[PDB]
C-alpha cells in the first residue's frame, strides 16, 4: 500500500497527542513521495509561500500542487497515510472521514476543499512543537465545483472592481438540499485570482470553433424552446445570459467535408468541459459502502473506492 | 454489550455494538456544630473546683 | 380568578408602569443593530423628502 | 473479486430462463455493493426517476452513480455479477462479451448507454417475472467519444435543419450508425434531452466569455496577455456572434457560476471513462463481436 509514515516531532503534550489520535480518517497533502517524512512538511507553516499564507484561493492552488493522503492510523512516533494519489491500489476501499456539513450519498466523487464554512472547526493547534494542521473538507464534486466557482466568481468580480452600486449578489451562500451553507468571505490575493481568472479565460477562448458559430444560430430555436416544453423551460436559468444574448451561417465552408458541428463538441468538451478538474483538484475517490448503507452522515467515515 | 438480529432483505447488515463509558463520583459534605460557654469551659477542665 | 375566588381584574390602566416609561421610545439597539449588512435601493418614494 | 450474488426472483418461465443463461458476461450496474441483492433492483424499471424511463442522459447519469459489474456465472435462483471497481486495479480478469466492433488487445472499453445502437435490441425481455434488463454496450474509449459526440451533432443538425456523420469506419469494415426507419426518431428522441444540454451549455458559454472580456480588461497583466494570444481568434468571434446576436456584471458573475457548474456536470456525463481494459494473453488478441473478452479492472 505504500504508506508514508510521518514522524511525530519529540512530545507534543498528552492533550496534543489526544488531539492527534482522532485525526485518523482526515487528509494530508504531502509535498513528495516518500518513505521517510517529517511532520513539518505536512503542517500548514509548509503551505506559506514566501513570506505569506495562501488566501483560501491560495490553498486549491497549493492542493493542486502536492499529493493528498488519508491518515489510515496513528501510532505513537508516526503517522501512516497512503498517498490516494498512487498508493490507491488496496483490495477494500480506505476510510475518509466526513468532514464537512454535507452528506456524501453511495457513488459521490469526492473532491476536497480547504475549510470553507461560516461555522467551521479546522484549526487543530497542537502547542508543543509549533505547528498546525488544516484538513481539507471532504465533498462531492458537484458541491465542491459549485463552490469553487462561487470562490473564483467573487474573487473576479471584486477585482473589476464593480462602477456599479455597493450592493453586489451573494454568491457566497449555497444550499446542498436544504441546509444554507454559508462560504467564508474573507480575503482574495492578487495572485491566487489571477492564476484562477487566467486559467478560466483561456480555457474558456479555446471551447470555441469555426463550428461553434452553427450553434450559436441555435439561441433562437433555444428560446423557442423556453416556452413550449416544461423541461427546457428549466434547463434556461433565470438568471440566463443566453435569454440575454437574444434581446447566420455566414457560407464561410471550406470545402464541405470537415464535419465543424462534430469539431466543435470535441474542442468545447476538452476545454470547456473539463473546468471543475483544472480550476479545482478532480475527484480520486467516490463513496462505497459494503455494508450496503446508502448514505454517509457527517462526521462518519466513509468507505472510499478509487476514482469516479 | 448489544444483541443483534440477522435480517435479510436490503436492510443493511447489522454489526455487533460494544459500549463503554464511566461515571464521574460527585461529592458533598456534610456539617453540624455545637459550643461550650465560657463558664463551662472553665469547669471541664480544673479551674473552678 | 385569583386565590381564594376573589374575581380580580386586569385592566389597560394597569400597563402604565411598562408603556408610560420612557422605554418605549429608545430605538437606538434596534436601527444600528439592523443596520448591519447593507440593504438593496428601495425607490425611497415614500422615504425621501 | 468480490462477488455479489443476484438473487432470481421466484419460478420464471423455461425460455426465461434460457433468456438469462445467454447474459453471461455482461455488464450490470449495481446500485449498491451489498452482497446480497435483488433482480428488480438490477433491472431496467429500477433507473425509473421522474416517473419516466429515463433517456440517454438519464441513463448516461445512472451509469455514472452505480457500480457496474460483468455476470461471471447465471445460475438458476442466483446471478453472479463481480463489480468492477473493487479490488485493486489491473487484475479479476473477468469476461466480458463484445458488441459490435471488435475490442482489440486494449482500448479500455466504456459501457454507454444501449439506444446509440439498435434501441429495443438487447432490452431482453423476462416476461415470467415481468422485468427487463438493458446492457451497456462495451465500445473502447476512443471509439465510445466520437460516437456519442457524433449523434448529438447530428442531433443538432436535427434540430434545425432545412457530409454523412453516420458512416463510421472501424477497422476493417464501414461501420454503420443509421439503422434508417424510424430508429433515429427513437434514437434522436432520447438523445434529445442530451443535445439540449449540450446546445444550452455552449450558447450560454460563448455569450458569458463573450460579454465578459470586453467586460473585463477595461478595469493589467489581465488586458495584455489576454488580448495577446486572442488575436483575430476571441476578439474576431466577439464581433461575429454580436454580429448576428444581441449583447451586467451583476448578473454576469452569477450566470457564470451557474454556468460553470452545469459545463461541468455534462462533461462528467461525458467522456465516458473507462470502466475497465483489455489485456489478452494466450488469444487472440481481438475479439470478434459477440465473443468473451478478457478485461481487467483499470485502464
Amino acid at each position: 500500500c505504500f504508506e508514508a509514515d510521518i514522524a511525530i516531532p519529540s512530545g507534543i503534550s498528552r492533550p496534543d497527542a489526544a488531539a492527534l489520535q482522532r485525526c485518523e480518517g482526515r487528509v494530508v497533502f504531502l509535498p513528495t513521495i516518500r518513505r521517510q517524512l517529517a511532520l513539518a512538511d505536512v503542517a500548514h507553516e509548509s503551505f506559506v509561500s514566501g513570506g505569506v499564507s495562501p488566501d483560501t484561493l491560495g490553498l486549491l492552488l497549493a492542493y493542486r500542487r502536492r499529493f493528498p493522503a488519508v491518515i489510515t492510523r496513528v501510532l505513537p512516533t508516526r503517522i501512516v497515510a497512503c498517498p490516494v494519489d498512487l498508493g490507491l491500489t488496496h483490495a477494500g476501499t480506505v476510510n475518509l472521514r466526513n468532514t464537512s456539513p454535507v452528506d456524501l450519498c453511495n457513488g459521490d466523487p469526492v473532491s476536497l476543499v480547504p475549510p470553507v464554512f461560516e461555522g467551521q472547526a479546522t484549526d487543530v493547534r497542537l502547542e508543543s512543537l509549533d505547528l498546525t494542521l488544516r484538513f481539507p473538507v471532504p465533498l462531492p464534486t458537484p458541491l465542491a465545483r459549485e463552490i469553487v466557482a462561487r470562490l473564483v466568481a467573487r474573487g473576479i468580480r471584486d477585482l473589476n472592481p464593480d462602477r456599479t452600486p455597493g450592493e453586489l449578489p451573494d454568491l457566497n451562500v449555497l444550499y446542498y438540499n436544504g441546509a444554507r451553507l454559508s462560504l467564508v468571505a474573507d480575503v482574495q490575493q492578487l495572485a491566487s485570482v489571477n492564476t484562477e481568472l487566467r486559467s478560466l479565460v483561456l480555457n474558456m477562448v479555446y471551447s470555441i470553433t469555426e463550428g461553434t458559430t452553427l450553434i450559436l444560430t441555435l439561441i433562437p430555436r433555444l428560446l423557442a424552446l423556453s416556452a413550449q416544453d416544461g423541461y427546457v423551460n428549466a434547463l434556461l436559468q433565470m438568471q440566463s445570459v443566453t435569454r440575454e444574448a437574444a434581446q447566420a451561417p455566414m457560407l464561410m465552408q471550406d470545402g464541405e467535408r470537415r464535419l465543424p458541428l462534430y469539431e466543435a463538441l470535441v474542442a468545447w468538451l476538452a476545454h470547456a468541459g473539463q473546468l471543475g478538474d483544472i480550476l479545482a483538484l478532480a475527484p480520486a475517490v467516490r463513496v462505497c459502502t459494503f455494508d450496503g448503507a446508502a448514505v454517509v452522515q457527517s462526521g462518519d467515515m466513509a468507505p472510499v473506492i478509487r476514482y469516479p | 454489550h448489544q444483541p443483534l438480529i440477522a435480517r435479510d432483505g436490503p436492510h443493511p447488515v447489522e454489526q455487533p455494538v460494544h459500549n463503554y463509558m464511566t461515571k464521574v463520583i460527585d461529592r458533598r459534605a456534610l456539617n453540624a456544630a455545637f459550643s461550650l460557654a465560657t463558664e463551662a469551659i472553665a469547669l471541664l477542665t480544673g479551674e473552678a473546683l | 380568578w385569583g386565590k381564594d375566588h376573589q374575581v380580580l381584574r386586569l385592566s389597560m390602566e394597569n400597563a402604565v408602569g411598562t408603556v408610560c416609561h420612557p422605554s418605549l421610545m429608545n430605538i437606538d439597539a434596534a436601527v444600528g443593530g439592523v443596520n448591519h449588512d447593507p440593504v438593496e435601493a428601495a425607490n425611497p418614494y415614500g422615504a425621501y423628502v
